């Protein structure tokens, strides 16, 4: 029940004199305004304008723009005098069991409209959190009400959705947004907001964001407020992400020094900078395919850090796992350096 | 009259996998090379697992 | 055959099973319990498997 | 290509499947039934048939 | 009413060996606000007798009365389970491990009802009810997390002695809030002393040679020593220094199995040894016990370079055995790989 | 005028039109022909034809009385204790005049959402009224049904469908729809439907509505799987033990945005039917299962796929 | 009735916490404005992060309002993120009136102290981020993690992050002297030094072991033996005997030594820790060092998987045995 | 700045118990014309509408148009402790977030006052035109309550049909079918109402039992009720409260499907 109170209060909510949520500044409005995934949006426009909209499954990593897209589609299909009469919005906030599917959903999909005649629509945000029996009733309520009401399923993990439910709808994946298309957006935000930023700043902003403009705006917002300047160092310090120079020195210590010296240096740096061994493993793996090695070095090293990433999951001692991480390089690469 | 052995593999749904001429252990004993035969052996193990 | 037992030991440990074993008791051949009677309530599981 | 990731063969079997039974079980006479009773008795000597 | 329970010490001062930490436990119960205790040591070293002695020291002798009560609990997955628990008016006894992956469930509600019992039953003796969780090494990770949530919710309501053999599977947060009590195995002379004590308490007199031989054969397991001594008593009314101390029958069946291991290396021998291990597992012997016994048997004939190799393949295969569910496959994998190595070794 | 989905526009109405699990098909055919069917539990993969077979069996056995002597429960209905208390017992006691050998029929669509106590109630009702009433049920996992419900029934098994059968039904439906196509689209549309042709007709309709022509590129634009040729190239590089290119295009799939789980599943189903040595195939399968357990336990990163690929590649060089 | 010393002896106020200077400055400035931000405390455990946040909440609010306006939870829940999210929603939704008689009214936002902030997945952390943005104004949080690196980026962009470096051994030696003199227990300074060196810079574990030791002894002298076996710390001559058996050339004395370790009750984990600590700072070859340390790592995995202590120790000693005896 | 004086609190209690289960919350909008409520179901299948004229209240005062939203459960908890004969005051400020219910003394010795927080929500003015209905009847409320609760325990849904013969109720339940036929010559003796039609064409639709039972929870408001019904424009239940206002109800029918061959 409710929780639409907080969203409706939140939409025109800002201090507007001191708060500056620039993530909330730049919102696309319609499919012609969402400048990404243009094939998907044009396909939606084609299916809408032919009265041939199939059941939809919009899935992808969060923040890629599924909810605003389907909100634009809903406002396009139906005017503001009949939007609540034809579109039902739900999510996992109102989880009481499977009674949602046989309650509001089954009652809503079983009736005609109220004022004007036309096909209806239900959007189910975060439908991955629906239980297996809830989804298993949801497939039936789709099957026996397919001609009256179309269904939109907003999801984040494709695999968990039961096969028949993905079978009765077509699917659209909101993939990561390509960096070549995301650099002009951040350049526009920077020039509009008079921000000093270098090329490593753009590179770190797009690399950390992993094709999400919301998360990029969050990072640049935080760095601009915390420092007033944005670069690789300022972003990574504000993020608390591994600095590339630091992990480069970590790699240098395993590839040049001996066991004990590199061991205590990396231990002191982890204490000094607050790093957990998972992220060192990720960033050194990012360095492995870039630094030139023979193939045998690459397979042996990759297998060993894979097994270390396994062993770190169960929750063993991180100290001995760091030691084995140094040992992986000490076995092969430093022996060849001696050679 | 002719005997009617073979309700055991029919119970496990193995007749939905193999040919009616094929027997279970007869298919097990020989060498598996054909891609279709190997998918039927995969489906057999998939049913028992 | 020793290589085969190495493989099937790998399929016991380092392959998951379809149904999670020892879900309600321990492994088989145990005198502690194993009298896991089925459920008696109409409330759904609400599990996240 | 055809059958690149599966068993899509150009040739297709016809007449091997769809073998309808239409089986009419003739009612057993006294002699063959008693022979089958004695077969059961020789299979299970401890059963009061 | 065997020798281990009839002649069990009842108070802290009646303990015969390891007097010092018994006195420290007396100081702990004298302080009156002891936090949760974890107690550990090898089997037969005297953990449970120390636990019940500090229980009897803690409350009155109403600890000494014991009954059995049965608990039926619905799972979060809605499949009820029935377990048997030992109970008293002052303490509770739970071994959760019988629930398997549902150990976590057995963590909360009984203790919660024990909390409710602490909210219900008032005697003005002490402000908590203690419960002994047995074999906490077999608790799963989520079960231990649920235990941590239970203890950081009901620290002022109930207490818990944690009987285990190894704190390895105990996660470090559980080790962080519970006081460690290491209970080492008794020495040979201590076993002989308490053994002569229980024989004089039985009215029997034996030579010290039998006591020392029995102490060495028990391998610092005092419970096994007392049971075996009772077996020697059943064998002979008088005690003679060369009385044949009996051998454990599954141990010697395992020994003949190992004889079949080292004798012939044939696939028929593998299958018949597999049937022998089937007989052992139908006799409900734990798989790690079977493994430890068989490796300790077979290592006596192994040469120096073979012993180490057998060591890492045994540890690796038993790592998979605890990773695995059905121990049969891992045990047969070990035995067949040892067939391969051993046959490769006498041929060169 | 309404766009009827082809999954229900081309659902069979006669039992012979259903392919797959042909022995049980013939048994259901003879039970439709004669009658006095026992209680049936159909179990199999989803989208196999279980509900179709049950409904066609009911239609063939009843005929005009299908609106009265038949009653249906799915997970959309209540299916609690009180309805299996009142409604199903009231029908099982309800008098219906039928031809000889013909019984009232109750269908429990996808009985895996029955609660345990609901089945415990259902047992006596289904076993005492067996003179006039028969029960049919469908499920995907038989273990979700309690043991006495099986023990009071005959249970039948359905399997994932043979690709030749799927190919025949798809050429049938594109003949009845006049669909322009290539063979490329046929192997794509079937690879996207591993034995479950409900996916085949669904993605067929999606391809025809979205592009209007059937070829591999259109199928993989609408279904959005990682490309079969890319992962075939991955395992081919594994055969050559060439780590560089295989990792490069794996990183390409990663920044393309595919999840860990469908990548490892596609890797499985591509190195399954790949043309290469059987022993190395066995090693590859066990390795990809091992890495899949890593994703399944929670840890799902590029480092995991890199170590996957590395052990795959070192399998070739190490004898 | 009585309380453990760790909360009994934690500082009441910020400025009373020692060894941290910029942290005290920024927390004091945020307390002066009566608008504490959302905090993210990272550093080794026992460094005083919980003590600092409790002191800050005690300074901002009233002591009777302190426990009312804080809710202490942990985040590695075995029942999922939905349960703790529902508790957070229940605590934020439930509002109780609060005032101070000291002359300053309390801020309207409450405090939820959620520890182990480095232990969740990215999905659960994103759910917590949505919960964060749900209650941005009416509750400000303090996430305590061992490592800031595991924090996903939307949280780290809106939280004031504070490093807590471990304290130099002299200052917590002085603090433990203060505890000992205020808790009337006879301890030698060598005992306090040994307690520090087995505490490994963890002041919270140090004072926990100190209170536990003084209640074990009941007022007697806290010897080195009781603090040797209250932390589970293995005696060092046992480690030396293990290395001597590995150097010796006999597997019989190897398994005899392992049997001596296991029937003593000494856990395999602590043995692996001290074996590793010896090996990392030795004159051994880096090839041998690497082979032994990867063996140690996989043995740690094996024992965490439920394997026997004895088997893993035999295999570990066999590998160290072969590595030492290869050069000999 | 808003003052309303409910003449009798029995009407307010009656409308609240009439809509107690229907809706999540009550969002009223006030104008100099009067007070209005057009709130549409959480399951999104029905709408309650209530228009009360300014002259119906003892004193109605407005400064501007205001739409405020109130949670229903606490509103019910407050109003269930009020006398039915009482005169009530509803006070709303111009920009405050609290509405005041000033109940006069039911016991003539204790004036009661209660407060309610305001809950912000997106509410749209569902401005449906009032088209000409092909079927209009007037028929007493208590009879319509007794027949819905009659057919509810029979059927999970009711087939309404309106023809020249009269108004007709069917319900095919599992126990069996239930039919009720009324006539225009059929005049009742319980409240002395002659059932009438102003219909044009026969129409048959199907509606759920639950909502109609909770529409009959609005029985004591008016003696007779007006049913308006069309082939496309859905079911209208209209109570005409004496000098207070009118209470319209929009319920959409269930879809109907033809059985396959
Ligand atoms: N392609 C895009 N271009 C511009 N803004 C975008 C784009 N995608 C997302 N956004 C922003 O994201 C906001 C909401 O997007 P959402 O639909 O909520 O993202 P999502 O993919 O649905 O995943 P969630 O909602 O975070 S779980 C919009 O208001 C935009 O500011
Ligand atoms: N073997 C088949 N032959 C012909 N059409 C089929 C077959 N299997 C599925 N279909 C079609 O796909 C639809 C799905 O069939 P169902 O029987 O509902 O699937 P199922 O095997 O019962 O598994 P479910 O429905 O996921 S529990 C049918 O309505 C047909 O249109
Ligand atoms: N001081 C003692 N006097 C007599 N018997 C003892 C003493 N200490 C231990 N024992 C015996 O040793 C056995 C050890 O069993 P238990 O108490 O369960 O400890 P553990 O848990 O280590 O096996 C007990 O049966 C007990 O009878
Ligand atoms: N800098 C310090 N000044 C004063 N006391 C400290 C300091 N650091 C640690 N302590 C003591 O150590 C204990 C650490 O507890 P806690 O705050 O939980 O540490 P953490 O939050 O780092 O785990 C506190 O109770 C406090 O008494
Ligand atoms: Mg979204
Ligand atoms: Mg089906």
């Amino acid at each position: 029940m409710e929780t639409s109170a907080l969203k409706q209060q939140e939409q025109p909510a800002a201090t507007k004199i001191r708060n500056l949520p620039w993530v909330e500044k730049y919102r696309p409005q319609t499919l012609n305004d969402l400048i990404s995934h243009q094939d998907i949006l044009s396909t939606i426009q084609k299916f809408i304008n032919e009265d041939r909209l199939p059941h939809l499954l919009l899935y992808g990593p969060p923040g890629t723009g599924k909810t605003s897209t389907i909100l634009a589609c809903a406002k396009q299909l139906y005017k503001d005098k009949e939007f609540g009469s034809m579109v039902l919005e739900l999510n996992a906030s109102d989880d009481r069991g499977i009674d949602i599917i046989r309650g509001p959903i089954l009652s809503f999909a079983s009736t005609r409209t109220i004022f004007k005649k036309g096909f209806k629509l239900v959007i189910l945000d975060e439908a991955d959190a629906m239980t297996q029996d809830a989804q298993n009733a949801l497939r039936r309520v789709i099957e026996k009400f397919t001609e009256n009401t179309r269904f939109c399923l907003i999801c984040n993990y494709l695999s968990k959705i039961i096969p028949a439910l993905q079978s009765r709808c077509t699917r659209f994946r909101f993939g990561p947004l390509t960096p070549e298309l995301m650099v002009p957006r951040l350049e526009h935000v920077v020039e509009e907001e008079k921000v000093d930023i270098s090329e490593d700043g753009m590179k770190a902003l797009v690399t950390l964001s992993s094709g999400d403009m919301r998360r990029a705006l969050n990072i640049l917002q935080s760095t601009n407020m915390a420092f007033g300047k944005v670069t690789e160092e300022t972003v990574y310090t504000c993020t608390g992400h591994p600095l590339k120079s630091d992990i480069a020195n970590i790699l240098d210590w395993m590839l040049n020094q001996d066991f004990t010296t590199a061991y205590r240096n990396i231990t002191e740096l982890k204490t000094l900078k607050g790093l957990a061994l998972h992220d060192i493993l990720t960033e050194i793996h990012l360095f492995v395919h870039r630094v030139d090695f023979p193939s045998s070095v690459r397979i042996h090293l990759l297998t060993k850090m894979a097994d270390i990433e396994y062993r770190l999951s169960v929750g063993t001692n991180e100290k001995i796992q760091l030691s084995s991480l140094i040992a992986a390089f000490q076995v092969t690469r430093d022996l060849i350096v001696a050679e | 009259p002719k005997c009617d052995s073979g309700c055991a593999e029919t119970l496990f749904g193995l007749k939905n996998i193999f040919s009616p001429s094929e027997d279970l252990f007869s298919f097990l004993k020989h060498k598996i090379t054909m891609k279709e035969e190997w998918h039927k052996f995969i489906q057999l193990l998939t049913e028992f697992q | 055959l020793s290589e085969f037992m190495d493989n099937m030991s790998f399929l016991d440990a380092l392959l998951t099973d379809v149904r999670e074993q020892n879900k309600y008791g321990r492994n088989d051949f145990s005198w502690t319990n194993g009298k896991v009677t089925s459920g008696l309530c109409d409330e759904f599981s609400l599990e996240s498997n | 290509a055809l059958g690149e990731f599966s068993t899509l063969n150009s040739k297709l079997k016809s007449g091997n499947s769809a073998a309808v039974f239409m089986r009419t079980r003739k009612e057993f006479t006294e002699e063959v039934r008693n022979l089958l009773l004695e077969e059961i008795r020789w299979s299970n000597p401890e059963f009061s048939l | 009413s065997l020798w281990v329970d009839k002649y069990r010490p009842c108070s802290l001062g009646r303990l015969d060996y390891h007097k010092e930490q018994a006195a420290q436990l007396r100081n702990l119960v004298q302080c009156g606000d002891f936090p949760h205790l974890l107690v550990y040591g090898p089997s037969g070293a005297g953990k449970k007798t120390r636990i019940m002695c500090i229980l009897r020291e803690l409350y009155g002798v109403g600890v000494e009365k014991l009954r059995i009560e049965h608990q039926t609990i619905t799972t979060p997955s809605k499949k009820k389970i029935e377990i048997s628990t030992i109970a008293s008016n002052y303490h509770l006894e739970v071994n959760p491990s019988d629930a398997g992956n549902s150990d976590r469930v057995v963590i909360q509600e009984m203790l919660k009802t024990v909390a409710q019992s602490q909210q219900l039953e008032t005697n003005s003796q002490r402000d908590f009810k203690v419960v002994l969780l047995t074999e906490v090494d077999k608790l799963t990770k989520d079960a231990q997390h649920a235990l941590r949530r239970t203890m950081e919710k009901y620290m002022s309501t109930c207490r818990l002695i944690l009987c285990c053999n190894s704190t390895s599977k105990v996660i470090p947060p559980i080790r962080s809030r519970c006081l460690a009590v290491r209970v080492p195995a008794p020495s040979i002379e201590d076993i002989c002393h308490v053994l002569s004590t229980v024989c004089k308490k039985e009215g029997l007199n034996l030579p010290s040679q039998l006591a020392h031989r029995l102490a060495e054969k028990s391998c610092r397991n005092l419970r096994k020593a007392l049971l075996m001594c009772e077996a020697c008593r059943v064998q002979q009314y008088p005690f003679t220094a060369d009385q044949e101390i009996p051998e454990t029958d599954w141990e010697v069946y395992l020994r003949e199995t190992a004889n079949a291991i080292v004798s012939q290396q044939t696939p028929q021998r593998l299958l018949e040894v597999r049937g022998r291990l089937y007989e052992l597992l139908t006799h409900c012997i734990p798989p790690e016990i079977i493994m430890k016994g068989l490796l300790s048997e077979l290592l006596h004939n192994c040469d120096g370079q073979l012993k180490g190799e057998v060591a890492q393949m045994a540890a690796y295969y038993e790592h998979r055995l605890q990773l695995g569910s059905k121990a049969i496959y891992h045990l047969e994998a070990f035995v067949a790989k040892f067939m391969a190595l051993y046959k490769k070794f006498m041929e060169d | 005028h309404y766009e009827l989905p082809w999954v229900e526009k081309y659902r069979p109405v006669k039992l012979n039109e259903i392919v797959g699990n042909e022995d049980t098909v013939s048994r259901l055919e003879v039970f439709a022909r004669e009658g006095n069917v026992p209680n049936i539990i159909i179990a199999g993969p989803p989208g196999t034809g279980k509900t179709t077979s049950i409904l066609c069996l009911a239609r063939a056995l009843l005929g005009p009385a299908l609106k009265d002597a038949m009653l249906e429960l799915n997970a959309s209905n209540d299916r609690g204790i009180d309805v299996v208390r009142n409604k199903i017992k009231m029908f099982a006691q309800q008098k219906v005049t039928l031809p000889k050998g013909r019984h009232k029929i109750i269908i429990l669509d996808e009985a895996d959402s029955m609660t345990d106590g609901a089945q415990q109630a259902l047992r006596r009702t289904m076993e005492i009224y067996s003179k006039t009433t028969r029960f049919a049920l469908a499920c995907n996992a038989s273990d979700k049904i309690i043991e006495p419900i099986q023990s009071r029934c005959a249970v039948l098994r359905y399997t994932k469908l043979t690709d030749a059968q799927i190919l025949t039904r798809l050429m049938n439906v594109i003949e009845k729809e006049r669909v322009p196509y290539t063979d490329d689209g046929l192997e794509a549309i079937i690879f996207t439907a591993q034995g479950d042709m409900r996916q085949a007709l669904n993605n067929l309709q999606s391809t025809f509505s979205g592009f209007g022509f059937i070829n591999s590129e259109n199928v993989f634009k609408v279904c959005d799987e990682p490309h079969p040729l890319l992962v075939k190239e991955m395992i081919q590089h594994c055969v050559n033990a060439n780590i560089d290119e295989a990792y490069k295009i794996l990183a390409h799939l990663w920044h393309l945005g595919y999840s860990p789980e469908d990548i490892i599943g596609n890797i499985f189903r591509v190195c399954k039917t790949f043309q290469m040595a059987e022993y190395l195939k066995l090693e590859f399968i066990k390795e990809i299962g091992y890495t899949h357990m890593k994703i399944a336990e929670g840890v799902n990163s590029l480092l995991q796929m890199a170590g996957l690929l590395a052990r795959l590649c070192q399998k070739t060089m190490a004898p | 009735k009585p309380v453990p010393w760790v909360e009994k002896y934690r500082p009441k106020c910020v400025d009373e916490v020692a060894f941290q200077e910029e942290v005290v400055a920024v927390l004091k400035k945020s307390l002066e404005g009566a608008d504490l931000p959302n905090l993210l405390f990272y550093g080794p455990p026992g460094t005083g992060k919980t003590s600092t946040i409790l002191a800050a909440a005690r300074e901002l609010f009233g002591p009777e309002l302190f426990r009312l306006r804080v809710l202490e939870l942990n985040a590695s829940d075995e029942r999922g993120i939905q349960v703790v999210r529902e508790k957070v929603k229940n605590f934020a939704q439930l509002t109780v009136s609060g005032s101070r008689s000291d002359g300053k009214p309390c801020p309207p936002f409450k405090i939820v102290i959620l520890d182990e902030a480095d232990s969740m997945t990215s999905a659960a952390q994103a759910a917590l981020r949505r919960t964060m943005e749900k209650e941005s104004k009416t509750t400000r949080f303090c996430l305590i993690c061992n490592y800031v690196s595991r924090i996903i980026e939307p949280l780290t962009s809106r939280c004031s992050k504070f490093r807590f470096k471990p304290l130099s051994d002299k200052i917590q030696q002085q603090r433990l002297l203060d505890i000992a003199k205020k808790e009337n227990v006879k301890i030698s300074d060598e005992g306090i030094a040994y307690l520090v060196k087995v505490s490994e810079g963890d002041l919270r574990k140090a004072i926990t072991f100190l209170q536990s030791a003084t209640r074990l002894t009941g007022g007697k002298e806290i010897t080195e033996k009781v603090i040797t076996d209250i932390a589970g710390v293995i005696p060092a001559e046992k480690i030396d005997g293990v290395f001597a058996a590995c150097q010796s050339g006999s597997f019989d004395k190897l398994e005899a030594v392992v049997k001596d370790l296991i029937d003593e009750g000494h856990a395999a984990t602590q043995l692996v820790n001290q074996l590793h600590d010896v090996v990392v700072e030795n004159n051994l070859s880096d090839k041998q060092k690497s082979i032994i340390t990867e063996k140690l790592a996989e043995v740690d995995k094996c024992l965490a998987d439920g394997a026997d202590e004895h088997l893993q120790l035999i295999s570990l000693c066999a590998t160290v045995m072969q590595q030492l005896s290869q050069n000999c | 700045m808003f003052e309303a004086r409910l003449v009798q609190g029995s009407i307010l209690k009656k409308v609240l118990e009439a809509l107690k289960d229907l809706i999540n919350e009550a969002c009223w909008d006030i104008s100099s014309s009067g007070v209005n409520l057009q709130s549409m179901d959480s399951s999104h299948v029905s709408l309650v509408q209530l228009t009360l004229r300014s002259e119906g209240f003892d004193t109605y005062r407005c400064d501007r148009n205001l739409a405020m939203g109130v949670n229903l459960t606490s509103m019910s908890k407050i109003l269930k402790c009020a006398g039915n004969e009482d005169i009530i005051t509803l006070r709303a400020e111009d920009n405050a977030d609290t509405l005041a219910l000033v109940f006069e003394a039911p016991n003539q010795e204790k004036v009661s006052d209660y407060e309610m927080k305001l809950m912000d929500l997106d509410v749209e003015q569902l401005g449906i035109p009032e088209q000409e209905y092909s079927c209009v009847v007037k028929m007493p409320s208590g009879e319509f309550a007794r027949i819905c609760r009659d057919l509810s325990h029979i059927g999970d849904a009711v087939v309404i049909s309106c023809a020249k013969d009269g108004v007709k109720f069917s319900a095919s339940g599992e126990l069996g079918n239930g039919n009720i036929k009324l006539s225009q010559t059929s005049n009742v003796d319980k409240e002395e109402e002659a059932v009438t039609i102003e219909m044009n064409e026969p129409v048959q639709l199907t509606f759920a039992l639950r909502y109609l039972n909770f529409f009959t929870k609005a029985t004591p408001l008016s003696s007779t009720v007006t049913l308006s019904m069309s082939a496309d424009v859905p079911l209208v239940v209209e109570y005409k409260i004496a000098d207070m206002g009118h209470l319209k109800y929009y319920l959409a029918p269930k879809i109907e499907d033809e059985e396959g061959s």
